[PDB]
């Protein structure tokens, strides 16, 4: 293909390049800390109007 | 550190309605409670209503459900307190109490006081704001010892008693005996106070004498002389 003919003669050509693919997807981010006051607004004991 | 200045109060007229303030000053007003609670003079005290860190309502007495409204501003940092159709039976100081706890998510209703104010002399009847009438009473020569004798002010005909006096500038917290009113069978009251006024050689005092009334608002600034 990269030499287009049928009679090619003797030697050695580059054709391709080989490339050794992924397998995974690993997303690595840090820990959670410090969480929002979202448990005293939707947990809350009383509201006014 | 915590300043709970309150501000609103003076004579109404029986049916009315006024606007009670509270700023608050020190701490931050998104995670304390403040309640109103009045305290009729020489009557103990009573709890009018109160509201929680965020905006909202925690309850009100047994003979304050309808008249009154209380609402919480953090945006201005003050909580207000509003009255309708006042009565006879509601002339008392209505002070401006805070909370200790932080008041977390999940705990139990437990709602103390620790921080306290000063009050405003909320007063309802029939009678109309009098004029105060300040009078330089005379330091008479009487010398025996160095500081008997004694200057001060002769306020009366004053029915509401929102009372401070001054002597400079709000300054001078030495021994100033500033007898309480009495009312005269008239509805009136009598103030006065008792200075230490040493021997007088032109390195005493300015002799003067501020009263400030808020339902009769009039800057008195008379000198008084021997
Ligand atoms: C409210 O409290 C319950 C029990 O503590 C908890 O399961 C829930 O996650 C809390 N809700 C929020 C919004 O944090």
């Amino acid at each position: 293909c990269t030499l287009k003919s049928f009679t090619v003669e003797k030697g050695i050509y580059q054709t391709s390049n080989f490339r050794v693919q992924p397998t995974e997807s690993i997303v690595r981010f840090p820990n959670i800390t410090n969480l929002c006051p979202f448990d005293e607004v939707f947990n809350a004991t009383r509201f006014a109007s | 550190e915590v300043q709970l200045v309150e501000s609103g109060g003076g004579l109404v007229q029986p049916g009315r309605s006024l606007r009670l303030s509270c700023a608050a000053s020190g701490f931050t007003f998104d995670d304390y409670a403040i309640h109103w609670v009045r305290q009729a003079p020489g009557k103990g005290l009573e709890w009018v209503s109160g509201i929680t860190w965020n905006s909202g309502t925690i309850g009100y007495a047994d003979s304050v459900k309808g008249r009154f409204t209380i609402s919480r501003d953090n945006a201005k940092n003050s909580l207000y307190l509003q009255m309708n159709s006042l009565r006879a039976e509601d002339t008392a100081l209505y002070y401006c109490a805070k909370h200790h706890q932080i008041a977390v998510a999940g705990d139990a209703e437990d709602y103390y006081f620790d921080y306290w104010g000063q009050g405003t002399l909320v007063t309802v009847s029939s009678a109309s704001t009098k004029g105060p009438s300040v009078f330089p009473l005379a330091p008479s020569s009487k010398s025996t010892s160095g500081g008997t004798a004694a200057l001060g002010c002769l306020v009366k005909d004053y029915f509401p008693e929102p009372v401070t006096v001054s002597w400079n500038s709000g300054a001078l917290t030495s021994g100033v005996h500033t007898f309480p009113a009495v009312l005269q069978s008239s509805g009136l009251y009598s103030l006065s106070s008792v200075v230490t006024v040493p021997s007088s050689s032109l390195g005493t005092q300015t002799y003067i004498c501020n009263v400030n009334h808020k339902p009769s608002n009039t800057k008195v600034d008379k000198k008084v002389e021997p």
